[PDB]
């Protein structure tokens, strides 16, 4: 999933 | 001419990677040759000498809820967690990255992260040691080489590569670029885009070839030089993953970190 890298792309 | 949008690609560059990395090559170099007027590091070459230097390191910080190599090695996850956040950011400032497609932007950090952690431990770093805590202590390489296994071997590889990569003599200016140019690799596995990552990853080059042509006249083929440790760095990179594996897998104490999880997973 990768989520919390996710989140510190998108914000 | 084209040379001036070169030029200013990599001031940009520049510019975004001071604000991105609090703690510069230049800001370590400082430290690690004294001229500075901040007090000098705390060194840590044993047991006692960790136990000693504390507060001064701030190392009971790391964990506010153990083995001493476990310990050693949770400060250096501190660290990468955070070295992750500003690879990150700093990403998102290459201009024509954020507009790639959301899944690249992962898979080039993902793999990217990795040998850019590797260049910068080698800023942190000399023959005997690594700064660490903000630059206010200094781990001897020995004291961390005679850990237990598997600690004992983890941070050596990057000794060796880091006293090769360091007699290039890079500055921050190089080094904004050059890293840049690793996170922009149109080759990493499962890329679905691979030709706007290219087109960036060309310009870069081009950047960089230049800054080190300006910035280095004296050093002949320091580009070739610097894209063959970017390769060695890659085949270096896949050791360090494996060993990771092995440790999370093999130390039931430890706790590895959820980003650092999210690296690690399906890779190579
Ligand atoms: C190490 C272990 C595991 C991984 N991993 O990917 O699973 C990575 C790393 C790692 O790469 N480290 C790394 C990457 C980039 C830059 C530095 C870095 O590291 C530095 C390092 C290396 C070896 C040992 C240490 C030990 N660190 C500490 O003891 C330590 C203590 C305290 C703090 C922060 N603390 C004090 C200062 N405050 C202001 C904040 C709280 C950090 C580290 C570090």
């Amino acid at each position: 999933r990768h989520k919390i890298l996710h989140r510190l792309l998108q914000e | 001419p084209e040379s001036a949008d070169l030029r200013a690609l990599a001031k940009h560059l520049y510019d975004s990677y001071i604000k991105s990395f609090p703690l510069t090559k230049a800001k370590a170099r400082a430290i690690l040759t004294g001229k500075t007027t901040d007090k000098s590091p705390f060194v840590i070459y044993d047991m006692n000498s960790l136990m000693m230097g504390e507060d001064k390191i701030k190392f009971k910080h790391i964990t506010p809820l153990k083995e001493v190599a476990i310990r050693i090695f949770q400060g250096c996850q501190f660290r990468s967690v955070e070295a992750v956040q500003e690879i990150t950011e700093y990403a998102k400032s290459i201009p024509g990255f954020v507009n790639l497609d959301l899944n690249d932007q992962v898979t080039l950090l993902k793999y990217g992260v990795h040998e850019i952690i590797y260049t910068m431990l080698a800023s942190l770093m000399n023959k005997d040691g690594v700064l660490i805590s903000e630059g206010q202590g200094f781990m001897t390489r020995e004291f961390l080489k005679s850990l237990r296994k598997p600690f004992g071997d983890f941070m050596e590889p990057k000794f060796e590569f880091a006293v090769k990569f360091n007699a290039l003599e890079l500055d921050d200016s190089d080094l904004a670029i050059f890293i840049a140019v690793i996170i922009l690799s149109g080759d990493r596995p499962g890329l679905l885009n691979v030709k706007p990552i290219e087109d960036i990853q060309d310009n870069l080059l081009q950047a960089l070839e230049l800054q080190l042509k300006l910035n280095h006249p004296e050093s002949s083929q320091l580009f070739a030089k610097l894209l063959q440790k970017m390769t060695d760095l890659r085949q270096i990179v896949t050791e360090h993953v494996q060993l990771l594996q092995v440790i999370k897998k093999t130390e039931t104490d430890m706790s590895l970190h959820p980003l650092l999880q999210e690296i690690y997973k399906d890779l190579y």
